[PDB]
RNA sequence: UUCAUCUAGACAGCCGGACGGUGGCCAUGGAAGUCGGAAUCCGCUAAGGAGUGUGUAACAACUCACCGGCCGAAUGAACUA
């Protein structure tokens, strides 16, 4: 392909390319180059019934096929080593009272096979993910963790960031025009209109109300492409190291470290992930039987309404849905009657009418 | 024509006072593995797996200074191979057949004779054991080693080496594709 | 020791631990190539230099995995040079 | 019609091999020919490409292109009407 030869044109001049005011409008012209370059391998929302996602990164080692092999509770052979696959799946945990389903995710880690009619199922199915666990070994973990996060970038994922307070709204008459809130270290109006050039941006006005960069007001104008969300860092083979600076490897954000031949912290991953997850349970009622507590439906935090809840049980629900009774701390006094506005919480008992 | 005049030259040379004449057929071969015995005999005996002129490699000695030239021109049939020296050549023979390294069949190839597999230790950790459902042979791990159960035939007269049930027969370090070379005709001057 | 992953005849059978080396292509470089052989060649590339810096290397093929027993150093000095892209080492063919 | 190949055994077809130097110099998670980048010479032989490809995360595992054994007489390309 010619598109993975030109952005690696891109990526090597501005690598030799030094950083000043004479390169910086060059610059500025090129990173939306490339953005553009980009979106196209991205080209190819969410209602998967299912349960959840959680995807596993890491270079192949026999520290994290142990650990996934412990995790799913299932062993076999010949899967876990080819590299050419895009992604495995055989593996679902139950975890008080809701299923996660794992992937292993070889081939983000690419660059022979990137450019091929799989690597687009193998990003599109990583970039649907709830979680990522970025694996590393503690001895050498740099080198690798440094392409880990270039590739997500490239790919256009987020890791433990939100969406920048970025307003940018369209006009027709009087140019590119900018408000400022905080005042701006790092970007210059020349490389306002550089990024505004590229996108055939003629007339508009751009709020900053923080500190943004370059790849921060990128992001904005391809809000509907990126998606932000969560990610943890494992550490194992921290069996070498000592307790002193383990607690000063606590103070790494998102770091857990675990050794997994001999088990160790699998509690604390376990809590953290679950933590991080953010995931409500909901358990569903007839007329006539009690809910089952067996099997709830979960859901995202941002994302626990009725209407949504309806729609994760079927399209077709929220056409039919005729009113809602709820058990919980979601209303006042239990039950009363609800829209599908109405947010619900953790573990209430949800009971729909048909109409 | 011209491109290919040298090897007459080659043999020509070769064929004028050399004493020791000797032919042997090499239809099968593992060249890279027998070319290790052409690096042993540096000088000793060159080597010659000629071309289809085995018609004038009696015709053309005219100047007949050795008139038996006109040997083995009715022979004109398998891969005939000169090799001559000015030594006693029953010292050679004890060399060039003990070289019977051997290889698997092509995956399937012809079978010398019959075989048969008896119980006998290799001693390897556990590794085909779970892979004996082809030709369903019994095998039991002890100690960490594979050992045979029972007695099963493998391969018979008439059939020839598999491929499911017989690529495990130099795991078992048998020797069925040889065909080491071969004496076929001897005579001096 | 050898920039190029270098192969080594090495067998482990019960206490046999030997940095031994076979005589491979890029360590012959290593000995008769200066000392700046396994350093300064990180992000530098040398393709220079046609000195006649020995003539006597034919004291390497005994343990050169003997090839060309009938030819002396031919093989050695004139095969060399071509592949070899640090140097020529031979003004007889390049 | 003009070139060529061919009993000093052609075209096919089967069957056998298909080697070392040297994993050639960088790219390095890795290139033994095979994700890629500039290079392209030699010895056993009649013959084996610092390589056609299937393929390994790399190696091996298979194939060709090269020659050989059988077969024993014509065959290959371009063009004209």
């Amino acid at each position: 392909s010619t598109t993975v030869e030109k952005i690696k044109a891109i990526e090597d001049e501005m690598a030799r390319t030094q950083k000043n005011k004479a390169t910086s409008f060059h610059l500025g012209q090129l990173k939306a180059k490339l953005a553009k370059l980009r979106r196209e391998l991205l080209t190819s929302d969410v209602a998967r019934t299912g349960v959840a996602s959680v995807g596993f990164v890491g270079f192949p080692s026999v520290g994290k096929s142990t650990l996934l092999s412990k995790l799913t509770g299932t062993e076999s052979e010949a899967a876990e080593y080819e590299f050419t696959t895009l992604v495995t799946v055989p593996g679902v945990i139950r975890y008080k009272g809701a299923k996660i389903q794992m992937l292993d995710l070889p081939g983000i880690i690419d660059g022979a096979k990137d450019g091929r009619g799989r690597g687009k199922q193998v990003i599109a199915v990583a970039r649907t993910c709830n979680l990522l666990f970025i694996i590393l070994d503690v001895n050498k973990p740099l080198h690798h963790k440094q392409i880990i996060e270039k590739e997500l970038e490239g790919v256009g994922i987020r890791l433990n960031k939100t969406p920048p307070d970025i307003l940018i709204k369209k006009k027709e008459k009087g140019g590119i025009s900018i408000t400022n809130t905080v005042p701006l270290t790092h970007l210059g109006n020349d490389e306002i209109r550089a990024v505004m050039s590229e996108y055939r941006i003629n007339s508009a006005e751009i709020a900053f109300r923080c500190d943004a960069t370059v790849d921060d007001l990128i992001d904005v104008l391809e809000a509907s492409s990126r998606r932000y969300m969560p990610a943890i860092y494992v550490l194992n083979k921290i069996d070498s190291l000592s307790i002193e600076e383990l607690e000063l490897l606590y103070r790494i954000p998102n770091a857990v470290p675990i050794s997994s031949g001999q088990d160790w912290n699998l509690d604390e991953l376990l809590q953290v992930m679950w933590d991080r997850l953010n995931l409500v349970r909901i358990y569903t009622k007839p007329k006539g039987q009690i809910p089952d507590f067996t099997d709830p439906v979960v859901l995202r935090s941002d994302r626990c309404s009725v209407k949504d809840f309806c729609n994760q049980i079927h399209k077709s629900l929220v056409d039919d849905f005729r009113n809602a009774l709820v058990y919980g701390s979601s209303v006042k006094h239990q039950p009363q009657y609800v829209g599908l506005s109405h947010i619900l919480e953790d573990e209430d008992v949800v009971t729909i009418l048909k109409k | 024509r011209e491109k290919k005049a040298e090897y007459f030259a080659k043999l020509r040379e070769y064929l004028e006072e050399y004493k020791s004449l000797f032919v042997v057929g090499v239809d099968n071969v593992s060249s890279q593995q027998m070319h290790e015995v052409r690096k042993e005999l540096r000088g000793r005996a060159v080597v010659l797996m000629g071309k289809n002129t085995m018609v004038r490699r009696a015709i053309r000695g005219f100047l007949s200074d050795l008139p038996d030239f006109e040997k083995l021109l009715p022979f004109v049939k398998g891969n005939v191979g000169f090799v001559f020296t000015n030594e006693p050549l029953t010292e050679i023979k004890n060399v060039i057949v003990s070289n019977r390294v051997a290889a698997p069949a092509r995956a399937g190839a012809v079978a010398p004779e019959d075989i048969w597999v008896r119980a006998v230790n290799t001693g390897m950790e556990p590794g085909k054991t779970s892979f004996f459902q082809a030709l369903g042979v019994p095998t039991k791990i002890a100690r960490g080693t594979i050992e045979i159960v029972s007695d099963v035939k493998v391969v018979d007269a008439g059939n020839k080496v598999g491929q499911s049930e017989a690529s495990l027969l130099n795991l078992l370090n048998i020797s069925p594709f040889t065909f080491g070379l071969t004496v076929v005709q001897v005579y001096d001057n | 020791k050898g920039i190029k992953v270098t192969v080594q005849l090495k067998i482990q059978n019960r206490q046999a631990a030997a940095s031994v080396v076979p005589s491979a292509s890029s360590l012959v470089i290593t000995a008769l190539k200066e000392p700046p052989r396994d350093r300064k060649k990180d992000k530098n590339v040398k393709h220079s230099g046609n000195i006649q810096l020995d003539e006597i290397i034919e004291i390497a093929r005994q343990m050169r995995d003997k090839s060309f027993g009938r030819t002396l150093a031919s093989v050695t000095k004139e095969i060399l040079g071509t592949a070899q892209s640090v140097g020529c080492r031979v003004d007889f063919k390049n």
